[PDB]
């Protein structure tokens, strides 16, 4: 039994040419991709990339590796893949990726009797994903991953998803602490470069950020230092040191909110949606400090403004939140 | 090394003309073919170019739709095709190839066209 | 065809495990350096980054050919087939030769047998930055390279007229520091495994 | 003649050995006996929800091809024989970035015995995923697992069985604990059968029970939270003539409460739920903000205020009963 | 499109002194600026391929200067065999030419 | 028996082939035609004076030992053939740490046209060095270079050239624009000869014209510095007798000004020269410090209003507007 | 010439050298003499609990197969023949991540003595784990060990010993530490017993006394001066209410601020350190100082004047029970 398997594998590998693709002078080979999302680790806005762990699985048909003596799926060792032809699939938006090796290099070879080669890998990638944050943090990112052949054109290889929408599995159990996968799509397309046309499969996720985590550290203090600015209207006009030190601190605190929150974001030029809130609330805090300066310029220089102007602050600021939380949401 | 062109011809206005540039000592598939218009007592005027590896062609915007080039590797010769020629285009046509630093090192002897009665 | 049988005659019978003149005399190695750029000097780690074109010159009588060809300028594939001295930077924290697209190594062999080996290195060398008189400091950063296994009796090192040629000095990453002076030395250190020949290159920097 | 007898044996063994083929491929099941010797339990990265473990991963299987007769029962071969012979493709299901140490020589082991028994012990550093449920922060008790199984060989090809009696297979070193935040309570191991896309795979598991220590958090978070509430309570014991001074009480203590709320939720994952510390933060803000609200009422209305006199009793005991509730509901 | 302006239109000097040709581009051409002479009723040849890089065969009295925009062609001593007009071409884009610059001898 | 024909051809080329020698070693100079396809121009780190670029580094040359006659013309071969043949040792002169991507196979191809023309492309990420002159920070513009050439082969052995025209020999993809702070304007190429101790080499240089987008630093440094001046100049509208109140304006504005003075230079390198932003900060430092000594003047001097406060209410808002009108005029043009 | 005799000598030695078998496989265990020339002990962090060490690791064992008689020299071969020859399975137990250098070649050395002594030298930069019970931080004294042992060979097949008794470890005096001051080193032999057998282990220890000087100009002096700064509040008159309490509330907030400076310069340790005992002991003096003014206002000269001199006596006792206790 073992000697029959021994004489079969050695017959398959004798005369095998790794430099030639299957059906090199015939139709392109059909390679089907099966991706099992193990985990998504770090969707990082600083470096504009996400870390993806997957079970990549290619499936083609080589007529040279056709054994019809043993009726068993012949799962070989993981050291045979350097002696067989494998496709040259690369990821276009890959920054840094590696195949895990413990205790051996994590890869699979399963020779079906007809010639189907089950070549599968455990690959952890860091796919660069530019993240537009105009609506930060109430946004909806769309991070992709382009599976694409490098050296073989359309008339030498072709890519498709094995199982249609069932080709990608395990994405439903993925729960990031900060994001949440809403939808995922599988697209087959053909890109054309100057060296020819190449097949390309793209796996793309849609990530909707969490409002609640954000509000806990950037919105509840933001709606509330403005409340301390509203305390200054209840303080009498002649208490100059009380209202000024109250009005300066609410100005200077919200300045420190903007500074320590924007190094952990990249130096993007446009105004993110949380920066419109922090600058809009800064105007309300600044107008409260200018409200006292109007009051002091009248008594000493030249109580109605303290009642009416106070009424307006909440009267508008609540209207400001009505405009904000019905446009960006 | 040696670039050869056919002799001068007399044509009527509104007709069509064929002009050839035979290359010897080197193949055409690795270097570009440049054609350039030389009016009398005037400067040069590039009209088009050929990448014979893929048959790529790009013309001057002035001579768009005026000239056409086919290239035969077996005959080792590139061909002009002036479809709508007028009486104003009475000049000499020169042949060229791409040099070391995209210059035109080797030139043909030149063929003068004469559109008259 | 002529160059192929020349290289096929040089490499047959060649033993890369043995340095030239294994029992006769020490091999005289002439070193030469070309600093491209000195990187940022990090005071918190006492290190400075340097990018050089480290070149060595020695004599190997086995790599001797009599032909009309004067110089055999070869690629990096012939580095692993011949003897290469084990020059290591004994004050270097971490360093790696460059590999893209083809490993940055040169090998030119003249008829006499002179072997010119040049590689591109990026070396993080340890430089002691005196924290006294901060921030008006001035240092002498060294770079000590020597043989590892071959003692003084087997490898003797040397420099060249232009031991270390600096580049433009303006495209460097010395922001607060300015390059002042260079001095090239040689010495014989005595360790537990024999006596080794150390060549040191000192860089004088000002803040 | 002296040592070449062992040379004759080893050259005979690999004469016809096909390392691409598992032992008993078309015949039977390749039983794998597995031990883990945890030399040191590394730190738990609570930000990334992962932990580090150093093991001596021992695998033991029987190969019929590796049978020999000689003057030695066992053979402590080096690590170069390991590539030439068949080894099972054991990988870790929940690993993130894990290496096998190769200094100075590979950290591997081979002891081929006379009946065909093998041994393969490796020194690994496994960074493994720990699914985490920090809702009860910081009285969390995470059972971080370590799941390993074969990669290419299904349950009809390679099965796994623990060598020693269940837990006995997992042997933690007595001093091997680098847990600066946790402490190892115990380890619970099992054996499941996960049906993947390519078939069924026997999955071995080992769960490490971990309990968190709040002592560190208290000094940094819980004790500066209570003291600045008491610091705001100093304002109730002062005269109402000192409006400006009592303003500095209400403003600065709120400001450092804002600073403490920023600093406490740092080096933590950005989960969208609220931790129990975050609940303690929000209640501690309610006692420091009501002091500033009540001062506006006193300044709106000399004599000692009866609202301020009631605030010297009601406010210290309202936070006092909350500390009795919060440290008995969660702190169980 | 790129236009090349050659200045002046013509000049007249005697044998064996300094002459400085000029050629200025509309926008940036790096180095790929070619100099061609045209002897009357013959074929053009190449003087300098690139900027300041002499072709094989021409004497060493011909020299050039390169920049981003302006390019000068210089002959140290005008000889009796240099009766031609000199053209300044470019090659950073699709090639164009200047109007040329004639010269005459006494 | 149907694919052994192509097996004979590949073994026919490598039989007797010596990959240590360039083609035409004793005959001619090996022209290497090169073109660069930039898939994604990555981020620019202005602290390390470096940038990252992902390229499709194509090369092309002619080898006369790889002629063949077969059924098909183009041999779209596998990757491992390329290490068996001669390839040029092109390296980047100003590269710092560049990576050839290896997932899953190595990202190289090799096409052998039947006349002997070779095409050898590879996917590289290149962390090249971009020397910067930050004298107009943040309204500056940079020309980040990328110089490459042979290493062991001089200009008498291997010369380089562009495949297509030099205007369109470096192509940037539309989708790959990973710059978040800078803005790519265009690319310009050039070629020349460098001089070294070993000999003369042919170098190919492609510059990348970048221009920084100001809009990050407006809502980070410029607007909070401007609003600090307005926060400091509101002290002239109070009364002369609010000594603890006006000294809160005179201290907290100048205490928060030096925090932005420190925190605006953290991402910057430790350059010796003063940037253009620092000149705006120091004048804004001078405007909030002259407001403090204005209050110290009026505090030294039935209390009527002062002529100092009635003049600094008009002068100090006006004189800041004159500076702001001339600063944005001379550094945006 | 003589070169061909050297060439045929090495080719005789490698002809039939079985790397898989240790020297004298069927007899007594081989003894490996190991020495360590320490070049530089690098940074010793506490947030990751490790120390980085680079050294010249050197080994020595007698192999009877590699015995040459024709050449009297101590032959030094290239580093590529070491992969062809047997090397013991020496590894480091507490190693976290280590690597040998590779410029310009792999930094390693192998030398063949005429009797058979293999001088195997490596340049290794280890990062060994160092557990630290900093309960005495920052006046503590650690003991960073380095345990060297074999992996695949038991005590019946290999034996580790130091080549120089209390002299094998060198360069220990030539070490720079930006924070610690190395005082003592100790070579130790041992014989550990795991499940697979008994293994020989050589343990090298480094005692690192921490320098007080960095922390005494950065933490202690600001903490002592802010107690003095909070004691200016005792000498202010009681009518100045807002002036006095601003002197007290700024000190207690900055004393809170100096907490997280040290919370930063330290890992997430769960016990109370010596500095945290001192830092909390200075917090309660400032906190009771602000409560003293609150007691003054609740009464409304003699109450303040008592604490103007009682407080220095109490704080000097705190310096007695802390700064003299740990020293
Ligand atoms: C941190 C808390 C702050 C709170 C503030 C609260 C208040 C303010 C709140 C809200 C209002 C302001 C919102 C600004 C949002 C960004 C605007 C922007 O970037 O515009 C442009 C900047 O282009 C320029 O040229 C910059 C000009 C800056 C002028 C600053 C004002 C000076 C005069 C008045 C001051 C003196 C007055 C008194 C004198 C006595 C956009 O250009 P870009 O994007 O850089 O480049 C184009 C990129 N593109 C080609 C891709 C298209
Ligand atoms: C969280 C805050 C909620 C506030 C809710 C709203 C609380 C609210 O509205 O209080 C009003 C009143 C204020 O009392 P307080 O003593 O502060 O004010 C006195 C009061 O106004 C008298 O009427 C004044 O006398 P007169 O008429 O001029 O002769 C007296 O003047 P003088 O004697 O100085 O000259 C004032 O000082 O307090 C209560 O009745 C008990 C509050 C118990 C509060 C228990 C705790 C909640
Ligand atoms: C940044 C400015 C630095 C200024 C530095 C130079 C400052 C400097 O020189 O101050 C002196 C004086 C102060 O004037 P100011 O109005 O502040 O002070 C009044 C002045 O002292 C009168 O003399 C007093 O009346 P009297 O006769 O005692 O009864 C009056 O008392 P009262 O009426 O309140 O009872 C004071 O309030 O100002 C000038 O002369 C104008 C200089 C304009 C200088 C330019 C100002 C922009
Ligand atoms: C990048 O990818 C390539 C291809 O995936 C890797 O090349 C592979 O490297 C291994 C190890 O050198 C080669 O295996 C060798 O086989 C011989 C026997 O034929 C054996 O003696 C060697 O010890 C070794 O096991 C393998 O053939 C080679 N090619 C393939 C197709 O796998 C390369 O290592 C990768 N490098 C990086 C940096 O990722
Ligand atoms: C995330 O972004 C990607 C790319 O921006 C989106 O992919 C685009 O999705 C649409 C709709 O699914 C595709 O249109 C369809 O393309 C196929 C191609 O054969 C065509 O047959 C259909 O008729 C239709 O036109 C579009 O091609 C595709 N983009 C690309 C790169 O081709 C994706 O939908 C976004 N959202 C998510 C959740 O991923
Ligand atoms: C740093 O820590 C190490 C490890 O704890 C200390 O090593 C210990 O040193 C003592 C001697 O001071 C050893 O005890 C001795 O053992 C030998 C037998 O090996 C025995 O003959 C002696 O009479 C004595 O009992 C102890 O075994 C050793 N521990 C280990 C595990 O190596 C070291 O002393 C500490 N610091 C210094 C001063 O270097
Ligand atoms: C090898 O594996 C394949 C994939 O599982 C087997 O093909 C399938 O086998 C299952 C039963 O194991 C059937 O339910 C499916 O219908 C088969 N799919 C097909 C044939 O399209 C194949 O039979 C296996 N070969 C063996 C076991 O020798």
């Amino acid at each position: 039994n073992m000697s029959l398997v021994k004489e079969t594998v050695d017959r398959l590998l004798k005369g095998y040419d790794i430099r030639l693709r299957p059906d090199f002078g015939g139709p392109p080979v059909a390679v089907g991709m099966n991706i099992d999302i193990a985990s998504i680790d770090m969707v990082s806005e600083v470096n504009m990339d996400y870390t993806l762990t997957m079970y990549f699985q290619q499936a083609w048909r080589d007529k040279r590796l056709s054994y019809n003596v043993i009726p068993l799926n012949l799962t070989l060792d993981n050291r045979v893949a350097d002696q067989l032809w494998v496709p040259d699939t690369y990821f276009l938006n890959d920054k840094k990726s590696f195949v895990h090796g413990v205790t051996v290099k994590n890869r699979m070879i399963r020779l079906h009797p007809d010639g189907t080669v089950l070549y599968g890998l455990r690959i952890t990638t860091t796919a660069a994903c530019m993240m537009d944050l105009r609506r930060y943090p109430l946004d909806e990112q769309n991070c992709t991953l382009e599976i694409e052949s490098y050296g073989y054109t359309t008339d030498d290889i072709e890519f498709y998803w094995r199982g249609d929408d069932n080709a990608v599995t395990g994405v439903t159990k993925i729960e990031l602490p900060q994001f949440s996968i809403v939808d995922y799509k599988l697209i087959t397309k053909k890109v054309v470069f100057s060296t020819g046309s190449y097949p390309r499969l793209s796996l793309s996720f849609k990530l909707k950020r969490n409002i609640g985590y954000f509000i806990l550290q950037t919105y509840m203090p933001s709606i509330l230092i403005t409340i301390l600015s509203w305390v200054s209207f209840w303080i009498n006009y002649d208490a100059s040191a009380a209202r000024v030190a109250l009005g300066i601190t609410t100005v200077l605190t919200m300045t420190t909110i903007n500074t320590h929150l924007r190094e952990t974001l990249p130096k993007i030029p446009y105004v993110k949606a949380i920066d419109m809130y922090l600058m809009g609330c800064f105007v309300f805090v600044f107008m409260a400090l200018l409200e006292y300066a109007l009051v002091n310029y009248i008594f000493f220089g030249r109580n109605a403004i303290d009642r009416w102007s106070r009424i307006f602050f909440p009267v508008v600021f609540s209207f400001f939140n009505i405009v904000y939380w019905l446009y960006y949401v | 090394v040696q670039l050869q062109q056919s002799g001068a011809e007399l044509v009527k206005p509104g007709a069509s003309v064929k002009l050839s540039c035979t290359a010897s000592g080197f193949n055409i598939k690795d270097t570009y073919m440049y054609w350039v218009k030389q009016r009398p007592e005037q400067g040069l005027e590039w009209i088009g170019r050929i990448d014979p590896a893929n048959g790529d062609t790009k013309y001057d915007p002035k001579f768009q739709g005026k000239a056409t080039i086919t290239t035969d590797t077996f005959s080792n010769t590139a061909y002009l095709q002036l479809s709508s020629l007028t009486s104003e285009d009475t000049a000499v046509y020169y042949c060229a190839r791409k040099g070391l630093r995209w210059a035109m090192d080797y030139w043909g002897q030149g063929t003068s066209v004469t559109v008259s009665t | 065809g002529d160059v192929t049988v020349i290289l096929n005659n040089l490499l047959e019978g060649y033993d890369n495990k043995l340095r030239p003149d294994i029992g006769v005399k020490p091999t005289l190695i002439h070193t030469d350096m070309y600093v491209n750029s000195i990187g940022p000097v990090n005071a918190i780690n006492m290190e400075y980054t340097i990018d050089i074109f480290f070149a060595q010159t020695w004599y190997d009588r086995r790599l001797k050919f009599n032909s009309t060809i004067k110089v055999l300028r070869l690629n990096s594939n012939m580095v692993g087939k011949i003897w290469i001295p084990d020059t290591f930077f004994r004050n270097s924290k971490k360093a790696d030769a460059h590999w893209i697209t083809t490993p940055n190594r040169m090998l030119r062999i003249w008829n006499d047998g002179r072997v010119l080996y040049t590689l591109r290195l990026t070396i993080d060398a340890e430089c002691q930055l005196q924290l006294h008189n901060f921030p008006m400091d001035e240092h002498s950063c060294p770079l000590e390279f020597s043989s590892y296994g071959y003692p003084r009796e087997e490898i003797v090192y040397q420099w060249k007229r232009s031991s270390v040629e600096v580049g433009d000095t303006r495209s460097w990453r010395l922001y607060q520091f300015s390059f002042v002076g260079l001095r090239n030395t040689t010495e014989v250190v005595k360790t537990t495994s024999g006596d080794y020949v150390v060549m040191s290159v000192y860089f004088d920097l000002s803040r | 003649n002296n040592i070449t007898i062992f040379t004759r044996i080893l050259d005979r063994l690999l004469d016809g050995y096909d390392n691409r083929l598992r032992p008993g491929l078309g015949d039977s099941i390749t039983e794998v006996f597995t031990n883990i010797y945890v030399t040191s339990f590394g730190p738990v990265s609570d930000t990334d929800m992962e932990y580090t473990i150093d093991v001596f991963f021992r695998q033991k299987w029987k190969d019929e091809r590796l049978k020999f007769k000689g003057p030695m029962n066992i053979l402590r071969l080096n690590n170069l024989m390991a590539s030439k012979i068949w080894t099972p493709d054991t990988f870790f299901h929940n690993g993130k970035k894990s290496v096998a140490h190769n200094m100075t020589m590979p950290n591997k082991l081979l002891r081929i015995q006379d009946d065909g028994t093998l041994l393969y012990t490796m020194r690994l550093t496994v960074q493994a995923e720990c699914p985490m449920h920090l809702e009860d922060f910081p009285m969390d008790a995470h059972s971080c697992p370590l799941k390993f199984g074969s990669y290419a060989y299904t349950t009809s090809e390679v099965t796994y069985i623990w060598t020693y009696n269940a837990s006995d297979s997992v042997q933690v070193a007595p001093d091997g604990s680098r847990l600066n935040q946790y402490d190892l309570l115990g380890q619970s191991i099992g054996k499941e059968t996960i049906k993947s896309s390519t078939g069924e795979y026997t999955v071995m598991t080992a769960h490490f029970h971990l309990k968190r220590k709040i002592g560190y958090f208290v000094i940094q978070t819980y004790l500066p939270c209570i003291m600045t509430v008491i610091l705001s309570q100093v304002s109730f014991w002062l005269n109402r003539e000192s409006v400006p001074a009592r303003t500095v009480f209400g403003v600065t203590t709120v400001l450092t409460m804002t600073t403490l709320s920023i600093s406490a939720r740092n080096s933590l994952p950005k989960v969208a739920y609220a931790t129990a510390m975050d609940w303690f933060i929000a209640v501690c803000y309610a006692f420091v903000f009501s002091a500033l609200i009540e001062f506006a009422t006193v300044n709106y209305f000399n004599s000692v205020s009866k609202i301020d006199r009631m605030s010297r009793i009601v406010f210290p005991v309202l936070f006092g009963t909350f500390n009795l509730v919060y440290w008995a509901t969660y702190l169980n | 499109n790129i236009v090349m302006t050659q200045s002046p239109k013509s000049m007249s000097m005697s044998v064996g002194e300094r002459v400085t040709l000029s050629c200025k581009a509309s926008e940036y051409v790096g180095t790929y600026v070619s100099w061609y002479q045209q002897k009357p009723e013959q074929s053009p040849k190449l003087l300098i391929y690139g900027a300041s890089n002499r072709y094989t065969g021409v004497p060493d009295r011909f020299t050039g200067s390169g920049s981003a925009t302006d390019f000068t062609l210089t002959i140290g001593s005008v000889q009796a065999e240099d009766l031609a007009d000199y053209h300044c071409g470019q090659s950073y884009s699709y090639p164009t030419f200047g109007a040329g610059t004639k010269l005459e001898l006494k």
